[PDB]
């Protein structure tokens, strides 16, 4: 892996949709490395404020600050830094904002679901939203950006709004059959929206954008469910994590779950199962004073049995390149990763860990899955058998809490607290 | 038998538990109401104030 | 088992309902607070 220095004050870090930058947040500054030239600096956006949120445009033009208890929203154009624009208008509260797509437009979300104000950056024109439920969750473009879904509650009753982002407007309004929208998901074809309800109803909603519901993925009425969503990038499938450790595949085609794969417990009952574990180790040749006391990820296949709130959520449906595999974990697994094999629709390379794991993404071209776990180490299900990079010394105490991984699939950031490491892994590929 | 009766009813308990959320959602919808009818004539002058 | 199943499913969907519920009354008290500070 190649290291840049370890950043300080990086209390967090974004990175770009065409993966050239990475934006890093000071708690008073965002710094911006262009890392094709080299993991080095560009621009620095600085503010006398606090910051808690940033997003890129997707473009990579722009960055989108958002300022804590100030309600502040700072817009920098970073080919144009005589392009600030702030978005001050306080009374109401600017609780969050996020960027809308090639509108060249923030969705500004005031407080108390009151207005979620479009401030055009080219002419403001803001139109208000009728009670918006939220910031981020239930906000969401469809797969081509030309609809919204916004989750919006009225006359105390979810809806689903539905804009039309060209024109930034209400079309198609939908009373939406929820108890209580937790997110929106656009298919990837467009053809419906997939609305995720609460928990409590095990539900997902299919419906038309043109005429309400096309199809349900049946609420058990008296379990909580629906723990996590994901849609594959193939032509289409979706994918439903539950909240009793499994996972509803859904051929999109037909809406028609094809399967229940479950997590279980018992390795060997999988017909197919494959059990690795990160353990104990020394270091690669030929390695000198660095020291030892390391680990590695290797195959240990005598392992069976595997380690309310946040217990038996499915964590995840991650698809991986072409869907091939499922990563998923449950909030059961304090301590491992389970990776669905499909086509065959059977657990395989099951990945145990020595530190519970904090999260995991599959490469962008391939697998590789990357898990982190707050180690120092990135550890990854490596196609060929397995994997684990090893983070030097610089950065010796870096625990690696939250990993983003750049779209194309060459950079990893890896992030604690006032810290982050960027490099480029064993990427060779 | 008694925890038939915890089947029996923990629906009804839901539906309580949903009868007094309704009932906040709807304090909180005319609360937000009341927000929006006083910010529309507060501070749609006294933003001036403020700005 | 089968009963107990359901049973704690039931209870698994009342927690989460609460949850809604004190979101809910903190905004109450927190829009109250936002007339006030308006008015005043």
């Amino acid at each position: 892996m190649q290291f840049s220095n370890i950043i300080q004050g990086a209390c967090s870090a974004i990175f770009s949709q065409d993966s050239s930058l990475i934006a890093i947040s000071n708690g008073s500054k965002i710094l911006i490395k262009d890392i094709n030239q080299e993991l080095i600096n560009r621009n620095v956006y600085s503010f006398q404020d606090i910051i808690t949120h940033m997003e890129f445009s997707p473009d990579n033009q722009l960055i989108l600050v958002v300022q804590s208890n100030s309600n502040t929203v700072e817009v920098k154009n970073f080919n144009d830094e005589q392009w600030i624009c702030k978005i001050v208008d306080q009374a109401c509260g600017l609780l969050h904002a996020v960027w809308a797509p090639d509108s060249r437009s923030i969705i500004t979300f005031s407080d108390f679901q009151m207005k979620a104000t479009i401030y055009s950056l080219t002419d403001k024109q803001q139109y208000l939203i009728k009670n918006p439920k939220y910031t981020d969750k239930g906000l969401s473009f469809s797969s081509d950006g030309k609809f919204m879904a916004l989750a919006e509650r009225r006359d105390i009753k979810d809806y689903i709004g539905i804009y039309y982002t060209k024109d930034w407007k209400l079309v198609n309004h939908f009373q939406v059959d929820t108890m209580d929208l937790v997110d929106i998901q656009w298919s990837k074809d467009d053809g419906s929206i997939l609305v995720w309800d609460s928990s409590i109803n095990y539900k997902f909603l299919v419906y038309h954008p043109s005429n309400g519901l096309i199809q349900r993925i049946q609420p058990y009425e008296y379990a909580l469910g629906i723990k996590c969503v994901e849609l594959s990038n193939t032509p289409n499938f979706v994918a439903i994590g539950s909240y009793d450790e499994k996972i509803r595949l859904v051929n999109t085609l037909t809406w028609k779950i094809i399967t229940e794969l479950e997590h279980k417990a018992n390795i060997k009952e999988y017909s197919n199962a494959v059990v690795y574990r990160e353990q104990n180790s020394t270091l690669l040749n030929a390695q000198h004073l660095v020291d030892r006391t390391t680990t590695q990820f290797v195959i240990d296949e005598s392992i069976n049995k595997l380690p309310k709130s946040q217990q038996s959520g499915v964590t995840d449906v991650t698809f991986s390149f072409n869907a091939n595999y499922i990563a998923s974990k449950s909030a059961s697994f304090p301590n491992a990763v389970f990776i669905w094999e499909v086509s065959l629709l059977e657990l395989r390379y099951i990945i145990l860990l020595q530190n519970p794991v904090k999260g995991f993404l599959w490469s962008h071209n391939s697998n590789n899955l990357i898990i982190y776990a707050g180690s120092n180490k990135i550890y990854f299900w490596s196609l060929d058998g397995a994997s684990v990079c090893e983070l030097p010394q610089y950065g010796k105490q870096f625990s690696v809490n939250k990993v983003l991984w750049n779209k194309n699939s060459k950079c990893l950031v890896l992030i604690d607290r006032r810290d982050a490491i960027i490099g480029y892994p064993p990427i060779d590929l | 038998k008694q925890l038939q009766t915890e089947a029996q009813d923990l629906k009804f308990v839901l539906q309580k538990s949903e009868e007094r959320c309704l009932k906040l959602q709807d304090e909180n919808s005319a609360l937000k109401n009341k927000l929006d009818t006083i910010s529309a004539k507060v501070y749609l002058p006294s933003c001036e104030k403020g700005f």
